[PDB]
């Protein structure tokens, strides 16, 4: 399965999705800079509308514990 | 790890498969539970950075946590470099170079270099510096993964 | 493998059955998963080519992958021979012969020959050359076997 | 079971068939040159029509990752 | 088996129970599968004929195959005697006797005799001759037991 | 789960609750003085009315074996 095919379900907790992401990211062998680009970009983009909304409110500069606690009720 | 030989010198010896597997099994069974930290600490006795990356890289599963840890290890490493600036002028022929955050993380250093620093007189405890970062990052995880 | 004895010399010792079985069990359980590569790397510490063919030949199952690897090992070996031409004139009585891709793959060399190259001064790291080919071929497999 | 008796099902993925082939090839003890001949020949010949069609389009010179990714949807 | 001691001489040491049991378990689990042959080969490293009969005699089950092998071992042994005739005149006091097919099969020779031949200078590889017969007979079995 | 969310059931033995408390207290990393404050305070407060009543009769100065034997029939 390709990294672009990794997406969050409509009922799937973000948490279970983030695990899937760094597992597939774990099978990507690209430069770190590209993998940083993938992190800030693709993760949020394939996140579900309800959490996506939430993550837009965190702004930039956000870290994984704060994202992970931010989308917990969703 | 770097262990003391019968002759009375410190030499490197490889870590054992049923030690490796015991590390695996702990993680399988007790996941993020606090008992993992003393357990880690015992199994990390006399361990190198290189052996510590081996242990972290051999994890399967819990990839959100594994990424959070990585990022903590780099933050703690960035902080090592900040707090300890590089030293004045060129490196002496008679001496060996001071470590950076990435040498502590094992990344920029070689094994023989990791053995130079630890076995040399005074010795520098680059294991114990990485160990605190691991334990600190373990607290972060434990606190998050509490429900 | 070739290990250091108490006396302070490098001698060959055989690999252990529960090491062998641990190699088997890894492959059984985690198939093509990435954790197989650090795992391999640890269990290949101080290993010979001969021991590395033993490990590859003792696999059961995943024969499409085993063939892809073989063919990668031969390609990487063909490339060794290409990049490093044979040397000028006859082999000296005082010296031992340079390896080819097939000596690195263990095929054309004998154990005592594999011990000559590694134990001699300078030593040549024919394990580490095969190891990269194995790891490279492991990347090929991992990338393919991703779904 | 003989190597000539190894054939791909009408619904069987090629992949599962290629595994069977190098397992049986693994129990053949013939010269390497003969085993090379078996590889390029028998594998495609006993492959199913839908994939067989696919493999004919790869032409000669093809390697196993490209064959294996070529017949994936079939 | 005949192993090298710390002092730097070749001495006999007994084979281990969990080695024995590992031989048993392989046969239990993988029966006639090809992986049995590299497996055998590793576990037969430095082994005597006597130890090789021990391994064959300790099998349970697959008695048709065990008989086919026996009969292959005797054929290969008959062939050893054919190809290598006995030598001219009486045996020298200063020398030890040449082996026959049955000494290679371990049958007519004693352990100390098996150690004389292997440890002496030049050494004769009576293990490796029996090993080929075993591997050859293993091919016969594998080919038959293919379905 | 947070330490404030640790409470005793209406049918749950105190004992099973005290185990839960020092497990969660085991995942708190606060100064010892604060953790002493948590011990004397929160434990009794989230204890059930029937045992709570019992514990009020022990008065202050009480130790864990005496609390644990005090709420045993409850």
């Amino acid at each position: 399965t390709s990294i672009l095919d990794i997406r969050q379900g409509p009922k799937e907790p973000f948490r279970d999705y983030v695990d899937r992401f760094y597992k597939t990211l774990r099978a990507e062998q690209a430069s770190q800079e590209v993998k940083n680009w993938m992190t800030e970009t693709l993760l949020v983009q394939n996140a579900n509308p309800d959490c996506k909304t939430i993550l837009k409110a965190l702004g930039p500069g956000a870290t994984l514990e704060e994202m992970m606690t931010a989308c917990q009720g969703v | 790890p770097i262990v003391q030989n019968l002759q009375g010198q410190m030499v490197h010896q490889a870590i054992s498969p049923r030690t490796l597997n015991a590390w695996v099994k702990v993680v399988e069974e007790k996941a993020f539970s606090p008992e993992v930290i003393p357990m880690f600490s015992a199994l990390s006795e006399g361990a190198t950075p290189q052996d510590l990356n081996t242990m972290l890289n051999t994890v399967g599963g819990h990839q959100a946590a594994m990424q959070m840890l990585k990022e903590t290890i780099n933050e703690e490493a960035a902080e090592w470099d900040r707090l300890h600036p590089v030293h004045a002028g060129p490196i002496a022929p008679g001496q060996m170079r001071e470590p950076r955050g990435s040498d502590i993380a094992g990344t920029t250093s070689t094994l023989q270099e990791q053995i130079g620093w630890m076995t040399h007189n005074p010795p520098i405890p680059v294991g114990e510096i990485y160990k605190r970062w691991i334990i600190l990052g373990l607290n972060k995880i434990v606190r998050m993964y509490s429900p």
